[PDB]
RNA sequence: AGGGCGAAGCCAGAGGAAACUCUGGUGGAGGUCCGUAGCGGUCCUGACGUGCAAAUCGGUCGUCCGACCUGGGUAUAGGGG
RNA sequence: CGUUGCCCUCGGCCGAUCGAAAGGGAGUCGGGUUCAGAUCCCCGAAUCCGGAGUGGCGGAGAUGGGCGCCGCGAGGCGUCCAGUGCGGUAACGCGACCGAUCCCGGAGAAGCCGGCGGGAGCCCCGGGGAGAGUUCUCUUUUCUUUGUGAAGGGCAGGGCGCCCUGGAAUGGGUUCGCCCCGAGAGAGGGGCCCGUGCCUUGGAAAGCGUCGCGGUUCCGGCGGCGUCCGGUGAGCUCUCGCUGGCCCUUGAAAAUCCGGGGGAGAGGGUGUAAAUCUCGCGCCGGGCCGUACCCAUAUCCGCAGCAGGUCUCCAAGGUGAACAGCCUCUGGCAUGUUGGAACAAUGUAGGUAAGGGAAGUCGGCAAGCCGGAUCCGUAACUUCGGGAUAAGGAUUGGCUCUAAGGGCUGGGUCGGUCGCGGCCGGCGCCUAGCAGCCGACUUAGAACUGGUGCGGACCAGGGGAAUCCGACUGUUUAAUUAAAACA
């Protein structure tokens, strides 16, 4: 908005955080199922918990 | 033309967001904006529609930063009440003091005829 | 900022302790003397050239005296 | 009042591009006066030849850029506005160069 | 009756609201805008303000007044009789 | 936006014995008219009708100083508002 | 001298608290700077608020007057009082000018609409420059560009329901409109407020425009020149101001800030004090959170880059009544999720049609006619206001002329004397005014002219006679009913 509270900045922030996807040295760990992210959120297509 | 933009992040035009256009020593109309119109103190006697004269009409807050002389007038009543209305206070006061004195004298007299 | 009238004025005010830079802007037609202080900027404008090359060297301690150019 | 206004053309001519004596007479043909073209407006204006710098000199109120157009529409005709620019060298005068 | 013959004041209102209405309307219309005479300079500045307020404009003297005039005709007949009584109580 | 009509008040001139009346101005009233933005939504029973759209589009329309339009805040909650 | 403990002394409130990124609410602006941030970074100019004890400094308070001596005199001492500033007839003024609880007042703090005026921004016109484009012919060309922040100081320019003089009917003054006057008009002199306008400090050093160099480079390099003068206005935008109109509508509170009335107190004793709603300068501080960008035919909501929806500011030239439409510059785009080749039928959206003119159809549905302006001319009926652009007519282009509408400035000339200018005295006294110099724009009339075309596109009422319903304006079924329903 350009107008934040800090409660709701600090929210996106983490938010913001979450987004990144797999580093791929986890690919090669020992019991390893996870091949990607599955919960990567596209601003553009599905909007925040807000 | 040199159109332009409010410089704050209000968008409406309100009784805050008052402007005036201003050239720039770089040559640009940009707006500035502009303080609220202050106003004369009016009279303590209520009648006299006019506002008080020799006092600055400023915000009245700046009052404050103001000089004793600017806010006032060299006289009783000065800067809260306009002269006539002193002038005629004066009097009133006076002349009815006198009749109130007269009564006096009237009631003492009616005391020592009975 | 500013005006000063007065060339003892001007020199008063550069002798004060807050005082710093007294640069001096020859406009041709004028030569300006504006000195810094704590709160203002200080001009004075001296018409006569010989006047202010004179003024120039009236100058006390060792203030900055940054002539502009 | 004296208005003197140069036009000097220094390295057109010594390159041999164009002629000064032409374009002296070309400019005492064509400058206006009062909207007259031809005779100067009478003994009003004056053009002068030295070798390379032209100068007119008038009494009357006459505009600088003036010369500026005639010069201009001079070295258009004479095919040189294309390796010809005329500037104000200083005040009083403009200044024909190259590029 | 230069401009109409019989709307004047009301003329304003057009053909609307019908006649009766409009020419019970022109009575107070007229009396309420009118400018009356201060009793207390003695200027012709008593106008109406709002609802039972008239202010002389000269004298300052805002005047608790009828409606649509400086003065009802019940309060003046009430002004008399009490001052007529409290000539008979005092006496 | 911009136009129209031109209410009270005011001026002059003319008549009138008076009452007052005419003529020319000025003045700018109004849930006044035209008409933009705005708000709306008449008709084409037009377009569209697996749409651009789970109600849109085009022209044509109503209204446009007032029971006007409109943001934000605030109040009223289900046999209740 | 602080700090605290206790004792006395005084003290109404009014409800704790929450409630506005558009209400109220002290104080920041110019230039530069980034791949992306700037009133926030840098440079420079400011500014408010709080503190400032020991008070950092000046200045004000405040340094008179008397008497007595001594000294030629300037003056020196002894001793007595005065001194919480002064100016103006007044409006009110001057840099400061003690002061509590208490009280009164003001500011914060006010609707809409009209008209008129002043100030800016922009547009316009005439010229100066600097760079442009055009140049077959013409064009002293057409185009661009031509600056000064806040805060101070000065001065215009506005306004005054301020004062003093004085006394107005033959009544005057005066507005576009009004409106004012023995409760003091005109006339003369002043006082106050705003001064966003000029000038100036700021500030040319900075910016912009040009020409030019320095540097293979890096480089915010460095120089020249310039940044001028005038005129216009129912012009538009904003604004300040005055003055009306409307209301059975009368159009926010509070925080905060000041003024005044009071006079409880405090101050030192003749060089100083307490005092500065302190004057000028000096010192120190100002934490916390927001600050990217989009803001919409692709960053929001409608399942989507959806023809929908979604609150504001700025707002050039032409034509024109116009923020209408049409064309243009500034700025912006790539035709709205594709291209190519054809040009069949059906369509969707536009047009045109001989003769007839509603014969079509439930029904003139649809489209067509009409349309602007000026000049005439205008019925029935009527609630006398309307009806009314009733109806019905005529004109309209281009060109070349005419007439009619305004401002400014100027005579005190002759004689004398003093320095073209002044001062004095006498004539003159345009008192029917005349002379020179400027500048918008309209209106009417006339000639000529064209293949009768001319509101040439754009914009832009079809009328009439009657009946029914509802007086009217208003409202209504979001998404089949706008009505005669509701009001
Ligand atoms: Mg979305
Ligand atoms: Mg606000
Ligand atoms: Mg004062
Ligand atoms: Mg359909
Ligand atoms: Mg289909
Ligand atoms: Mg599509
Ligand atoms: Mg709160
Ligand atoms: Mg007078
Ligand atoms: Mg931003
Ligand atoms: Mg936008
Ligand atoms: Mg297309
Ligand atoms: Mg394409
Ligand atoms: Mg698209
Ligand atoms: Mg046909
Ligand atoms: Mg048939
Ligand atoms: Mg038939
Ligand atoms: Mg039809
Ligand atoms: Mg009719
Ligand atoms: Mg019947
Ligand atoms: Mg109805
Ligand atoms: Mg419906
Ligand atoms: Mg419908
Ligand atoms: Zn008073």
């Amino acid at each position: 908005s350009s107008h934040k509270t800090f409660r709701i900045k600090r929210f996106l922030a983490k938010k913001q955080k979450q987004n990144r996807p797999i580093p791929q040295w986890i690919r090669m760990k020992t019991g390893n199922k996870i091949r990607y992210n599955s919960k990567r959120r596209h601003w553009r297509r599905t909007k925040l918990g807000l | 033309v040199q159109r332009l933009t409010y410089r704050r992040r209000l968008s409406y035009n309100t009784a805050s967001n008052k402007t005036r256009l201003s050239r720039t020593p770089g040559n640009r109309i940009v707006y500035l904006y502009t303080k609220k119109v202050g106003k004369a103190p009016k009279s303590a006697c209520g009648v006299c529609p006019g506002r008080l004269r020799g006092v600055r009409a400023v915000r009245p807050k700046v009052l404050m930063r103001l000089s004793k002389t600017k806010k006032h007038v060299s006289r009783a009543y000065g800067g809260s009440m306009c002269a006539k209305c002193v002038r005629d206070r004066i009097k009133r006061a006076f002349l009815i003091e006198e009749q109130k004195i007269v009564v006096k004298v009237l009631k003492a007299q009616a005391q020592s005829q009975k | 900022p500013r005006k000063i009238e007065e060339i003892k004025d001007f020199l008063l005010t550069a002798r004060r302790k807050d005082a710093k830079s007294v640069k001096i802007k020859k406009n041709k037609d004028n030569v300006k003397f504006k000195v810094r202080c704590s709160r203002y900027l200080y001009t004075l404008v001296i018409t006569d050239k010989e006047k202010a090359e004179k003024l120039k060297q009236s100058l006390p301690p060792g203030l900055a005296v940054k002539e502009l150019k | 009042q004296v208005l003197k206004f140069t036009l000097d053309c220094t390295h057109p001519v010594e390159d041999g591009i164009m002629d000064a004596a032409n374009f002296e007479q070309f400019l005492q043909e064509r400058i206006k006066v009062n909207g007259k073209a031809g005779n100067l407006g009478g003994g009003v204006v004056t053009i002068e030849r030295s070798k390379s710098k032209i100068t007119v000199t008038s009494e009357v109120p006459f505009s600088k850029r003036y010369l500026k157009y005639l010069t201009k529409k001079y070295l258009k005709k004479n095919n040189l506005r294309d390796w010809l620019r005329v500037v104000a060298n200083s005040k009083e005068s403009y200044e024909l160069r190259y590029f | 009756a230069k401009r109409t013959k019989k709307v004047g004041i009301v003329g304003k209102y057009g053909t609307r609201y019908g006649a009766s209405l409009r020419k019970m309307v022109k009575k107070i219309e007229i009396s309420q805008h009118a400018k009356y005479t201060c009793s207390f300079c003695g200027k012709t500045k008593m106008k109406r303000r709002a609802v039972g307020i008239w202010h002389c404009g000269s004298c300052m003297k805002t005047v608790a007044g009828g409606a649509w005039t400086y003065n009802t005709t019940s309060a003046v007949t009430v002004k008399s009789a009490i001052r007529r009584l409290k000539e008979l109580k005092d006496q």
